[PDB]
RNA sequence: AGCAGAGUGGCGCAGCGGAAGCGUGCUGGGCCCAUAACCCAGAGGUCGAUGGAUCGAAACCAUCCUCUGCUACCA
RNA sequence: CCCCAUGAACGAGGAAUUCCCAGUAAGUGCGGGUCAUAAGCUUGCGUUGAUUAAGUCCCUGCCCUUUGUACACACCGCCCG
C-alpha cells in the first residue's frame, strides 16, 4: 500500500494516511431518541476517539468492496482510497459516507 | 368503606363549595383546595445565556427580571410529571415539604 | 442524460425520483427528473403519521414525487423530502416527467446518426436546441413539446432556428402520429316535430347547407340517431373554427321546416 | 420590462429618519429615532407619524438607575425632523408588581378619577401592601376588613388633594421621586405600618386642545 | 436569500464529565470550556467514549443540552 | 441601505418582539414606537417539517438571519419584549425563547434590556377542552 | 343500432404512454406457550383479430369482430 | 473406500431471529465417544487470532420496598351486554 502510494504521488506515505484519517472523521453525528413510539432523531457530538475508530472503519470498507469482483487487487484499491480521502474529491466510500451523516445532523438538530 | 386519608385529599374545612380551577396541562376542572399548587420563580434568561446578554447589554450591571408562574395541577398530571410521588401509609401523614437545595444562592 | 432545462434542481421545487435503494436513515435515490445525480431523502420527513409497514410505502422501482428542500451547489448533495407533496403537484410533475421523456426520445433520433460514442453527445444536442424552444415559453407554462407541436401544424418554428436533416421526417411523423387522430367532438343538436309530408325533401335542402359559403362538394358526416334528432358533425378542424359552423347551422334546419307547415322546436 | 431602478423594492431606502425629543424636565431629552415613508399626495409624512406611543423607561429618560416606572409619550406635533412629545400616562413593569405580591399579606387597592387645574383628566391606580412587622413570631400579617377600608379612604384623600391642585407638570415632578406614594406610607402608619406604595398605572383619559403656547412651555 | 452564511469551525475542550444519559446510556452529558473564553462554559451531549481534557469539534455553540 | 447620519458613539435601539410557544416561533424587529417595522422571520420558514417549528436551532437560525439585516440598516441595539401566548392558556415560554437570544447576541448585536410581557387576564372566558379536558 | 367497457398472468374489479395495476383470496413463512390481530413471501404466460409510429403495446394511436352495460330499431 | 466420466442449484440472500467481552469471537486441524465395516453428530485439545463496550433499564426478564385489587385453578386471571 505504502509502496504504491509513494510511487503514485511521492510523499512521506504516512502523511497521506494521517490526512486520510482526519478528513474521514465526522464532525457531528445523530442518534435515536424514543418519543411517542415513533422514530425521532437527535444530533449530538462525537469523541476524537470515535472519529479515529470511524475513519479507520470507513475507508477499509471501500477497498474490501471494490476488489469483490474487480481484476484489481485489494492493495491497489486501498492505496487509491487513501488518495481520494487525503484530498477530498468524493470518489471514495469514506468522504461520501462522512457527508451523509453530517447532512442528516443538519436536518434534525 | 375504608378511608385512605382523614382530609379526603383536600383542604376543605368548615366550607360547603369551593371554586374550581383549570389544570395548566390538561385543562381539567379541579377544586382549588385539591389542586397541587407550585410557584415557579425563574429568571427570564437561562443561566448559560446570562454571559452573552451581559456582554451585549448597553448597561454594565443590568438586573435581569424574573418570571412568576403559579402552576395548578390535577392529581393525574402531578403524578405523571413526577411533581408528587406515591408515599407509604405512615409517610402520607407527614406534611413537611421535601428539602430543596438549601437556599437561592448560586448553583442549584 | 439530463431531462431538464436546468442541470441541478433549485429550492422548494417539485421533482421526481426513482428509488434504487432503501436506507436506514431514509432513502438514497436517483433522479430521473434531472441527471442521474444522487439525492437523499430522510425518514422523519416522509409523513406526519405513524408507519407500520414500510414496503407498502416507499420501495425500489417506484417513481415518487418529492420536494427539493436544500441543495449543496458545489458538492452536489441534493437534500430531498416527501413531507410536502399534494396530488395537484403529482399531476403537474407526472406530466413534465412524461413530456420530457417523449421530447428526449425525439432528441434521440438526432443522436442515432451523429457522433455519439461518448455520453456527452446528447448533452450537446440538448443545450443548444432545447433551451431556445422552452425558455421562450416556460413563463407561460409550456414545455419544448409545445414548440414542436406548433411546428408540425405551422412550419416556421423549427425553420426560425437551425434546422436539422433526416430529423424533419421522423419529427413530423412522430408529432403527427402521436398527437392526433385529431378530432372533432362537434355534434349538432336539432329537434323537429313536423306535420308536413314535404318534410323529406325539405330536410335534404337543410342538410346540405350545414356550412354556408362552402362548395356543393364539401364532405360532411351526417348521422341519424332518432327520428326528431338530426346530428351533423360539421367540417372537422379543431373545434375552435367550426364554432360558427355548429351554432348558425342549427338555425337553418329549424327555420326551413317551419315554412312548409306548423310550429316546431326552436 | 419596466422603468429604470434595478431590482427589489428596498422599502428601507425610501424611508426618512427622524429624531424624537422629550420635555425639558428630563435631563436626557434624546429619546431615540423613528422613520416614516417620504411624502406622497395620497398620504403625507406627518399624518403617518402622529398619534404614536413611545414607551420609555424612567431610569433611561432620567440618567440613571431606576428600572421601571415606564412612561408613555405621544407625538402631538412634528417640527422639522424633530418629533415633540407629550405625557400620556405612566405604567409599571410586571416583575416588580409580581414580586411584591406574596403569601401572608393583604393587598390594598383603590383608584380615583380626577381632574387637573387645566383640562387634563386622569385616572390613577395605586396599591398598598401590609408590613411583615417589626418582630413577629406570628407567620401571618393579615388585617381586619374595617382597617383596610380606612386605608383605602385615606389613600384616595391624599391622591386627590395633590393632583386636583397643581398643574400637569407639577404632578409629574411629584411622581418621579414618588413623593406621592411616600406621603401615603407615613400617613397610614398609625392604623397599620405598611411597606410599599406605588402607582402602578395612570391613564390619561381626556385632554384639552393642542394649545401651541402651552405646548412649547414643556420644550422650553 | 440563497442558502446561508455560517459560523466557522469551533474547538472546545472538556473540563469535567457529568454523567450518562439517553435511553440506553448512549449519550453522555459533559461540561466543556470554550477554549477561547475561560469563563464561558456550555453543557453538551456527546456520543463517543470521552475521558476528560480532550478537545471536541463543535459546529455551533447555539445548540445547548438539557436532558431530552 | 441608508442608516441615520450618526451612530458612531451612540446606538440605535429597536424592539425585538420574540414570540414563544409551541408549533411556531416569530422574531419581528420593529421601531421604538412599534408603528413601523422591518423583516419578520419564522421557524417554519427556516425548517419545513411541521414539527420543528418550535425547536431551538430553528429559532436560532431565524435570529441568525434577522440580526444581519438589523446591522445592515443601522439598528445595532435591541430592547426585548417577550410574548407567551396567554389568554387563559399555557402562559409559559416555549423552547425557542432562550435559544434565539444566545444566537443573536453572539452574532454581534448588542442587548440593552429584557423584560417579560405576556397577556394575563384578571379572570376571563372559559378555556377550550371541556370539563374532563384532553386525555391521550 | 347511438354511446360506454372489456376480450387475465390465481380470483373479482379491469390501471396507466415501462411487460399483471388495484382490492381480495388461496398456499407457505414470521411473531406468540398457543390462537386471533399484525408483518413478510408467491404464480409456465403478444391480455379477440388486421395495421402504423415506436426501444416496445391490454396498456401510444388507428382499422375490424364479438360479448355485455345504458339508450333503443332495423329485423 | 478408490478410479474415469457426467457438471445442477447457487453470483450474498425477505418478513424475522440466534450467540458472543480476551488467548475471547471467527478461521483451522487433531484425539476420545458409538464402532465387525463407517461421522456432516457430540465431547475435549492445540494452532492463527480481530472490531466493539468499560454502559443502561428502552425492549425482554429477574430481585427488594411502597401502593391498589371483585384475583387465590392466582390476569393464560377475572368479568359485562
Amino acid at each position: 500500500a505504502f509502496e504504491i502510494i509513494h510511487l503514485l504521488t511521492g510523499e512521506n506515505p504516512l502523511q497521506v494516511l494521517v490526512n486520510a484519517i482526519i478528513n474521514s472523521g465526522p464532525r457531528e453525528d445523530s442518534t435515536r431518541i424514543g418519543r411517542a413510539g415513533t422514530v425521532r432523531r437527535q444530533a449530538v457530538d462525537v469523541s476524537p476517539l470515535r472519529r479515529v475508530n470511524q475513519a479507520i472503519w470507513l475507508l477499509c470498507t471501500g477497498a474490501r468492496e471494490a476488489a469483490f469482483r474487480n481484476i484489481k487487487t485489494i492493495a491497489e484499491c486501498l492505496a487509491d482510497e487513501l488518495i481520494n480521502a487525503a484530498k477530498g474529491s468524493s470518489n471514495s466510500y469514506a468522504i461520501k459516507k462522512k457527508d451523509e451523516l453530517e447532512r442528516v445532523a443538519k436536518s434534525n438538530r | 368503606m375504608t378511608k385512605k386519608r382523614r382530609n379526603n385529599g383536600r383542604a376543605k374545612k368548615g366550607r360547603g363549595h369551593v371554586q374550581p380551577i383549570r389544570c395548566t396541562n390538561c385543562a381539567c376542572c379541579v377544586p382549588k383546595d385539591k389542586a397541587i399548587k407550585k410557584f415557579v420563580i425563574r429568571n427570564i434568561v437561562e443561566a448559560a445565556a446570562v454571559r452573552d446578554i451581559s456582554e451585549v447589554s448597553v448597561f454594565d450591571a443590568y438586573v435581569l427580571p424574573k418570571l412568576y408562574v403559579k402552576l395548578h395541577y390535577c392529581v393525574s398530571c402531578a403524578i405523571h410529571s413526577k411533581v408528587v410521588r406515591n408515599r407509604s401509609r405512615e409517610a402520607r401523614k407527614d406534611r413537611t415539604p421535601p428539602p430543596r437545595f438549601r437556599p437561592a444562592g448560586a448553583a442549584p | 442524460c439530463r431531462f431538464y432545462q436546468h442541470k441541478f434542481p433549485e429550492v422548494e421545487d417539485v421533482v421526481m425520483v426513482n428509488v434504487r435503494s432503501i436506507a436506514e436513515m431514509g432513502a438514497y435515490v436517483s433522479l430521473l427528473e434531472y441527471n442521474n445525480i444522487e439525492g437523499m431523502i430522510l425518514l422523519s420527513e416522509l409523513s406526519r403519521r405513524r408507519i407500520r409497514s414500510i414496503n407498502k410505502l416507499i420501495r425500489i422501482g417506484r417513481n415518487e414525487c418529492v420536494v427539493v428542500i436544500r441543495v449543496d451547489k458545489e458538492k452536489g448533495y441534493i437534500d430531498l423530502s416527501k413531507r410536502r407533496v399534494s396530488p395537484e403537484e403529482a399531476i403537474k410533475c407526472e406530466d413534465k416527467f412524461t413530456k420530457s421523456k417523449t421530447v428526449y426520445s425525439i432528441l434521440r433520433h438526432v443522436a442515432e446518426v451523429l457522433e455519439y460514442t461518448k455520453d456527452e453527445q446528447l448533452e450537446s444536442l440538448f443545450q443548444r436546441t432545447a433551451w431556445v424552444f422552452d425558455d421562450k415559453y416556460k413563463r407561460p407554462g409550456y414545455g419544448a413539446y409545445d414548440a414542436f407541436k406548433h411546428a408540425v401544424s405551422d412550419p416556421s418554428i423549427l425553420d426560425s432556428l437551425d434546422l436539422n436533416e433526416d430529423e424533419r421526417e421522423v419529427l413530423i411523423n412522430n408529432i403527427n402520429r402521436r398527437l392526433t387522430p385529431q378530432a372533432v367532438k362537434i355534434r349538432a343538436d336539432i329537434e323537429v316535430a313536423c306535420y308536413g309530408y314535404e318534410g323529406i325533401d325539405a330536410v335534404k335542402e337543410a342538410l346540405r347547407a350545414g356550412l354556408n359559403c362552402s362548395t356543393e362538394t364539401m364532405p360532411i358526416k351526417i348521422n341519424l340517431i332518432a327520428p326528431p334528432r338530426y346530428v351533423m358533425t360539421t367540417t372537422t378542424l379543431e373545434r375552435t373554427e367550426g364554432l360558427s359552423v355548429l351554432n348558425q347551422a342549427m338555425a337553418v334546419i329549424k327555420e326551413k321546416i317551419e315554412e312548409k307547415r306548423g310550429v316546431f322546436n326552436v | 420590462k419596466k422603468g429604470a431602478k434595478k431590482k427589489v423594492v428596498d422599502p428601507f431606502s425610501k424611508k426618512d429618519w427622524y429624531d424624537v425629543k422629550a420635555p425639558a424636565m428630563f435631563n436626557i431629552r434624546n429619546i431615540g429615532k423613528t422613520l416614516v415613508t417620504r411624502t406622497q399626495g395620497t398620504k403625507i409624512a406627518s399624518d403617518g407619524l402622529k398619534g404614536r406611543v413611545f414607551e420609555v423607561s424612567l431610569a433611561d429618560l432620567q440618567n440613571d438607575e431606576v428600572a421601571f416606572r415606564k412612561f408613555k409619550l405621544i407625538t402631538e406635533d412634528v417640527q422639522g425632523k424633530n418629533c415633540l412629545t407629550n405625557f400620556h400616562g405612566m405604567d409599571l413593569t410586571r416583575d416588580k408588581m409580581c414580586s411584591m405580591v406574596k403569601k401572608w399579606q393583604t393587598m390594598i387597592e383603590a383608584h380615583v378619577d380626577v381632574k387637573t387645574t387645566d383640562g387634563y383628566l386622569l385616572h390613577l391606580f395605586c396599591v398598598g401592601f401590609t408590613k411583615k412587622c417589626n418582630n413577629q413570631i406570628r407567620k401571618t400579617s393579615y388585617a381586619q376588613h374595617q382597617q383596610v377600608r380606612q386605608i383605602r379612604k385615606k389613600m384616595m384623600e391624599i391622591m386627590t388633594r395633590e393632583v386636583q391642585t397643581n398643574d400637569l407638570k407639577e404632578v409629574v415632578n411629584k411622581l418621579i421621586p414618588d413623593s406621592i406614594g411616600k406621603d401615603i406610607e407615613k400617613a397610614c402608619q398609625s392604623i397599620y405600618p405598611l411597606h410599599d406604595v406605588f402607582v402602578r398605572k395612570v391613564k390619561m383619559l381626556k385632554k384639552p386642545k393642542f394649545e401651541l403656547g402651552k405646548l412649547m412651555e414643556l420644550h422650553g | 436569500m440563497d442558502t446561508s452564511r455560517v459560523q466557522p469551525i469551533k474547538l472546545a475542550r472538556v473540563t469535567k464529565v457529568l454523567g450518562r444519559t439517553g435511553s440506553q446510556g448512549q449519550c453522555t452529558q459533559v461540561r466543556v470550556e470554550f477554549m477561547d473564553d475561560t469563563s464561558r462554559s456550555i453543557i453538551r451531549n456527546v456520543k463517543g467514549p470521552v475521558r476528560e481534557g480532550d478537545v471536541l469539534t463543535l459546529l455551533e455553540s447555539e445548540r445547548e443540552a438539557r436532558r431530552l | 441601505s441608508l442608516g441615520p447620519q450618526v451612530a458612531e458613539g451612540e446606538n440605535v435601539f429597536g424592539v425585538c418582539h420574540i414570540f414563544a410557544s409551541f408549533n411556531d416561533t416569530f422574531v419581528h424587529v420593529t421601531d421604538l414606537s412599534g408603528k413601523e417595522t422591518i423583516c419578520r422571520v419564522t421557524g417554519g420558514m427556516k425548517v419545513k417539517a411541521d414539527r420543528d417549528e418550535s425547536s431551538p436551532y430553528a429559532a436560532m437560525l431565524a435570529a441568525q438571519d434577522v440580526a444581519q439585516r438589523c446591522k445592515e440598516l443601522g439598528i445595532t441595539a435591541l430592547h426585548i419584549k417577550l410574548r407567551a401566548t396567554g389568554g387563559n392558556r399555557t402562559k409559559t415560554p416555549g423552547p425557542g425563547a432562550q435559544s434565539a437570544l444566545r444566537a443573536l447576541a453572539r452574532s454581534g448585536m448588542k442587548i440593552g434590556r429584557i423584560e417579560d410581557v405576556t397577556p394575563i387576564p384578571s379572570d376571563s372566558t372559559r378555556r377550550k377542552g371541556g370539563r374532563r379536558g384532553r386525555r391521550l
